[PDB]
């Protein structure tokens, strides 16, 4: 109907959200390695020179 | 011979000559239609083969090829999209040739030999 | 706007008429006379030609090919 | 009336809607008095007088007055106050009156 259940039930959305498990996620290098990875990814592996850098370019 | 049988099954699959089954085969033999018949002896309870023989007495010649499943396989019942067999099981257990279609010399010599017996 | 509800039916069900399959059906139509001559248990239909067997249900015989035009009392 | 109407959603549900019942805490009530600040007083059909907020999707979307049957959702942490969730336009209210989810001593008819 208008409201499926009792309204304002102190955490309704969190209760009924589908619990989706984390991905296996191979280890991300950390420390100086992370900075080296960022430097390589941005200033020696320029990907999308058109427009801006557009880091995290949404696929569409 | 193995070649003439596949040749005749091709010439009857092209022009719709195979009575694929036994009821259609029985109807063709009762009529003046069934010009050839191949059937397998590895049939349980053996009465279907006996009925085929009796209808053959009555369109006379018959062949006694075994391997019912293989008989259906090289009888053209399969869609055979791939090069290898793409269906689990398919069989005929009786095939009747009605339309002779195209004619090859080796096949006519073979059928004359089988008629001579 | 349209306000449609879930349809409720005042009828239990009508079921698809499944075709009556018969194993070893063809041999019942015939009869082997001891390794040789054979006879037919069912009757032949004249209009279609030789081979087609008449249907006997009760005090009449009925065809399948020209089924509509042939139903002759026994 | 007015030029306001063309700015609206034009949500025309004139045909007879299917009335909504009460579900585990949502209960029927009757508007007793009209207060300010978009809040109403609802006598629920349990002998209690709850204070019901005129609620979202209902504030300036339907206009409700004194002596209107109503559906209201309670709050388990605070029982005194509640929220008006749906309004019945005096036709299905008769149906509930015959079915008697509410005590019939509350007779409100035109
Ligand atoms: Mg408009
Ligand atoms: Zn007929």
């Amino acid at each position: 109907g208008k409201v499926h259940g009792s309204l304002a039930r102190a955490g309704k959305v969190k209760s009924q959200t589908p619990k989706v498990e984390k991905q296996e996620k191979p280890k991300q290098p950390k420390g100086r390695a992370y900075k080296r990875l960022l430097y390589t990814r941005r200033f020696v592996n320029v990907t999308l020179t058109n427009g801006k850098r557009k880091m995290n370019p949404s696929p569409s | 011979i193995e070649d003439a049988l596949k040749v005749v099954l091709r010439t009857s699959l092209v022009h719709d000559g195979l009575a694929r089954g036994l009821r259609e085969s029985a109807k063709a033999l009762t009529r003046g239609e069934g010009q050839l018949a191949v059937l397998v002896e590895s049939v349980t309870e053996e009465a279907i083969s006996k009925l085929v023989q009796g209808l053959a007495t009555e369109n006379v010649p018959l062949i006694k090829v075994a391997d019912a499943k293989q008989l259906g396989e090289w009888a053209g019942l399969g869609k055979i999209d791939r090069d290898g067999n793409a269906r689990k099981v398919v069989g005929a257990s009786v095939v009747v040739v009605k339309n002779w279609g195209a004619d090859t010399q080796e096949r006519e010599i073979l059928l004359e030999h089988f008629s001579q017996q | 706007g349209k306000k449609r509800k879930k349809k409720v039916y005042t009828t239990p069900k009508k079921i698809r008429h499944k075709h009556k399959k018969v194993k070893l059906a063809v041999l019942n139509y015939y009869k082997v006379d001891d390794e040789g001559k054979v006879a037919k248990l069912r009757k032949e239909c004249p209009n279609c030609g030789p081979g087609i067997f008449l249907a006997n249900h009760g005090d009449r015989f009925y065809c399948g090919k020209c089924h509509s035009t042939f139903a002759t009392q026994k | 009336g007015g030029k306001k109407g063309r700015r609206g959603k034009n949500d025309s549900d004139g045909p007879k809607r299917e009335l909504i019942y009460k579900e585990e805490g949502q209960e029927y009530a009757q508007i007793t008095k009209m207060l300010g600040n978009g809040r109403v007083e609802a006598s629920c059909f349990d002998g209690n007088k709850r204070m019901a907020h005129i609620r979202g999707k209902l504030r300036k979307k339907v206009w409700m007055g004194q002596g209107d049957i109503i559906l209201v959702s309670l709050r388990d942490f605070q029982d005194d106050q509640c929220d008006v969730v749906h309004k019945y336009n005096l036709d299905e209210a008769r149906t509930l009156k015959n079915q008697g989810e509410l005590p019939e001593n509350a007779k409100i008819n035109e």
